[PDB]
RNA sequence: CAGAGUGUAGCUUAACACAAAGCACCCAACUUACACUUAGGAGAUUUCAACUUAACUUGACCGCUCUGACCA
């Protein structure tokens, strides 16, 4: 033993669910890949299709022409209506929905309270004898409110390390601090019911991040999180 | 009968228990760049510079002539790269370099030459051509 | 992000013209493909014959 | 009638010459030498000089290897020196920068080629 | 005993690779009716584009260098857990570096450009598939 | 000369890996995994490629060993949605399925997180990224079936 | 907050001056891809003084890492 507890944490992410929107060097560059793409392309079956149009109105059996087909086709794209990439969630800043900034990665942040003070952190439960680290961290995610979040977790390894002192009045021998190993997983189906929505869980990108979190335990969450 | 090694063996370093994840040279220049470069180096055994190279004093050779100048390198180098970004700035030398229609004017580096290089470059030569070998001994 | 190794074009000395179109997919989502007509959007759709014999019994009614 | 270093014939690249033209080509610079075959340098150009570097856009591309040739050409005539051999590996004599840089050495009077021995 | 001879001399006719359609070109290509009329460019496009692709060049440098920036937090901040954990608790830290067993198979899926809309009927249809068959012959 | 000092000083084949001129099975250590097989699988050709390259140049630079890169046969669907107003189908397009294959092997316990963090946030739209243990199944699947054989069996 | 060491872009016991160098990197074409090769792209002395000089030696200045304190 040690006066040092070993907690497992864990890093739960929300991988982008929209891809992200091309910068403006990106859509510079995206118009001049399809122009050089076009000028090195062959003629297509739809292009040629058009030419022989051409050489019947210089004259003068499909009654639909190529033209004719291309107006069809725009008409339907028109009317179907696409989902929205920008959310209702984005409008209100609700920071405790899924949906919200659909692009960003987000990651999950709860209040629980220590030492009679409210502070974020990410879902943590203390190491039981006869579980390896990991473990504990899968135990998190079960150990929160009514949920049916399903997480894969990637590899054994701790991605990284906090370690904080118990104040003098809670510092002894026995019991100094603990020692926090966070655990990465993906979020691949499911959220907080509506019962457990109440609060003390936001889902945050990594630039909000400094927001809920302490200045010394914001500087290691961030390096194992993902800025990409 | 085998005798050691009079000193570091080549190729010896290369530890041999992870050949693989050893990076290769892949290029024939990055091979003949290292080999010219092992070449150079002095050896124990017998080489070609021993019988061929030429043999001369090993002491430095004393420098008769007047002292160089004093260069403040800190002003020369800010002016240096103060030009060559005013030189890039131009779209016209980009262009010109784009389309390798630019050039340089071959009195203008001869002037400059003259001034900065220029002294150390005839030295060279006249150790080439033996001056100072019959000159000053 | 997706856009590390997203820009590209077709890299065939000989290629005929491909044209970009929104593939929407069954649950709605959309992604970009090259397509060999200019058409604007493709849906993909449900397919009937994965339906089970139980639901197809009332799913014929359904359907309808 | 100077004997030339003969040999090395299972090796790259030949030692038979008396002056050669090397180019070295690095990450940030162009550098031609002319050398004798003893391993002494006798004239170089290279764009590491103030001379050069102030007149070029870029110290690595075409332009430079044509204005290192044109220089060093000039340098050439300067020593004395009129003909040396070319050594080069078959892609780098493809390659457009040394077709310009030997074009530059021929247009500014060096041969690129040397005579051959008389041993009689 | 006839057939067991005649089994094992099946096995000398070694595998041959699926060819793929991808690489294959489509004969109708050949056809110069099917031809782009190559039209030339003009001087300023050429500057347009040439200035552009080398803004590209330096552009996916700082991508390259966010990249491996990244990499190398991470890993130097997995190398400290480890690193603490051992001291902490060397038998937890022997857990840690053993190889996930039901890490594979991995599967995931590119994110779309649009979410998906709720409500959304697709109208019904059937997937085809035409790939053909080849069956390697003595 | 054998007794002279210098003996050996042109010796090479040491430096250079072995090689021998139906393929061995190989598994990896409780510290490492096994060949492994990146999928690509992309309607867009072009992104199952673009990625394909991607992951190869992201190995190189991590010094993984890539052991090989190929292609998959091309999967062709045909999607005949219902006429309006009437039973029979009609086809509407032609959707290609190209997929693209990266062959890693010697990959680290403890590093197979981050290798999988970083290509997984760079997967393009449209990409499906599956990454599965190799075996003898996989490799067989790549060569065309004896109907023959089958026969005879 | 304090102490300690420390400082060229990613690495370098590169930098005598004649010069901030070599390699590692990034794009394009070639390659299924990689690699090679060709043709391009980006760039650093933390800052200010100190006796000529000073990337180098001195002090401050700033950044950096490490240790201790504060620290649920
Ligand atoms: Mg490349």
């Amino acid at each position: 033993g040690s006066p040092w507890r070993l907690l497992g944490a864990l890093c739960l992410q929300r991988p982008p669910v929209v891809s992200k929107p091309l910068t403006p060097l990106q859509e510079e560059m995206a118009s001049l890949l399809q122009q050089i793409e076009i000028e090195r392309s062959l003629y297509s079956d739809h292009e040629l299709r058009a030419l022989d149009e051409n050489q019947r109105l210089a004259k003068k059996q499909d009654i639909l022409l190529a033209q004719d087909l291309e107006d069809m086709w725009e008409q339907k794209f028109l009317q179907f209506k696409l989902g929205a990439r920008i959310t209702e969630a984005d409008e209100k800043n609700d920071r405790t929905s899924l949906n919200r900034k659909l692009d960003r990665n987000l990651v999950l942040l709860v209040r629980e309270k220590f030492g009679d003070q409210d502070v974020w952190i990410l879902p943590q439960a203390e190491w039981q004898p006869g579980e390896t680290l990991r473990g504990t961290a899968e135990r998190t995610l079960a150990t929160l409110s009514e949920n049916n979040m399903e997480a894969k977790f990637l590899g054994n390894a701790p991605c990284g390390h906090y370690t904080f002192k118990f104040p003098q009045a809670m510092r002894t021998e026995s019991n100094l601090g603990a020692k926090v190993f966070f655990f990465k997983a993906l979020l691949l189906t499911g959220d907080f019911s509506q019962a457990g929505n109440k609060g003390h869980h936001v889902w945050v990108t990594k630039d909000e991040l400094g927001d809920y979190l302490k200045p010394k335990y914001l500087a290691q969450v961030r390096r194992f999180v993902s800025d990409l | 009968r085998r005798t050691p090694p009079l000193g570091p063996m080549p190729n010896s370093d290369i530890d041999l228990s992870n050949l693989e994840r050893l990076e290769k040279y892949r290029s024939f220049d990055r091979y003949r760049r290292r080999a010219e470069q092992e070449a150079q180096a002095p050896h124990w055994w017998r080489t070609y510079r021993e019988y061929f190279g030429e043999k001369t004093d090993p002491k430095e050779k004393i420098d008769i002539g007047l002292p160089p100048p004093k260069v403040s390198r800190t002003q020369q180098l800010l002016e240096r790269k103060q030009a060559i970004q005013e030189l890039r700035a131009n779209v016209e030398e980009e262009r010109a370099a784009r389309l390798r229609t630019a050039s340089v004017p071959l009195d203008a580096v001869r002037a400059e030459w003259e001034r900065t290089c220029g002294p150390y470059h005839k030295q060279r030569l006249a150790e080439y051509y033996g001056l100072y070998r019959d000159l000053f001994h | 992000d997706s856009s590390r190794a997203s820009l590209t074009r077709v890299h065939r000395q000989a290629y005929a013209r491909l044209y970009p179109v929104l593939l929407v997919k069954q649950d709605g989502s959309t992604i970009h493909i090259r397509y060999r007509e200019p058409r604007r959007m493709l849906a993909m759709p449900i397919d009937l014959d994965t339906l089970s014999p139980e639901e197809r019994r009332a799913r014929l009614r359904k359907r309808e | 009638v100077a004997r030339k270093e003969r040999g090395w014939r299972t090796v790259f690249p030949s030692r038979e010459f008396w002056h050669r033209l090397r180019v070295i080509r690095t990450q940030h610079h162009v550098e031609a030498l002319v050398e004798h075959q003893n391993g002494k340098v006798v004239v170089s150009a290279s764009t590491r000089e103030w001379a050069i570097k102030k007149h070029l856009y870029s110290t690595r591309n075409v332009v430079a290897c044509e204005s290192i040739g044109r220089v060093l050409a000039q340098r050439c005539l300067e020593a004395g020196i009129n003909f040396m051999v070319y050594q080069p590996t078959p892609w780098e004599a493809a390659s457009d920068s040394m077709k310009r840089l030997q074009s530059a050495m021929t247009e500014g009077g060096v041969v690129l080629r040397e005579p051959q021995r008389i041993y009689e | 005993e006839r057939l067991k001879r005649k089994i094992r001399k099946l096995e000398k006719a070694t595998q041959e690779l699926i060819p793929i359609e991808d690489f294959i070109t489509p004969l109708k290509f050949l056809d110069k009716a099917r031809e782009r009329p190559q039209v030339e460019l003009t001087f300023e496009e050429t500057e347009r584009r040439a200035l552009l692709l080398k803004k590209w060049s330096l552009y996916k440098q700082q991508e390259r260098k966010m990249e491996r920036d990244t990499i190398r937090a991470m890993l130097e901040a997995q190398q400290e857990a480890l690193e603490e954990l051992q001291l902490e608790s060397p038998k937890l830290h022997a857990e840690a570096i053993k190889r996930d067993p039901n890490l594979f198979p991995f599967e995931k899926e590119g994110p779309h450009y649009t979410p998906p809309i709720p409500n959304y009927q697709p109208p019904e249809g059937r997937y085809n598939d035409i790939t053909k068959v080849y069956t390697q012959v003595e | 000369y054998k007794t002279k000092p210098t003996h050996g000083i042109g010796k090479y084949k040491h430096l250079i890996k072995a090689e021998e001129p139906v393929r061995a099975i190989n598994l990896g250590t409780d510290y490492e995994y096994g060949v492994l097989n990146i999928h690509l699988t992309a309607y867009d050709m072009t992104l199952a490629e673009s990625y394909a390259q991607y992951v190869h140049n992201l190995c190189n630079s991590l010094s993984i060993k890539v052991e090989e890169s190929y292609a998959m046969p091309t999967k062709t669907i045909e999607v005949l949605q219902l006429q309006d107003q009437g039973s029979k189908m009609l086809l509407d397009s032609v959707l290609t399925t190209h997929e693209r294959v990266v062959q890693i092997s010697g990959l680290s316990a403890t590093f197979a997180e981050i290798f999988l963090e970083i290509i997984q946030s760079s997967l393009p739209e449209g990409v499906r990224l599956s990454v599965k243990e190799h075996t003898e199944e996989d490799f067989k699947g790549r060569f065309k079936a004896r109907p023959e054989l089958e026969e005879l069996l």
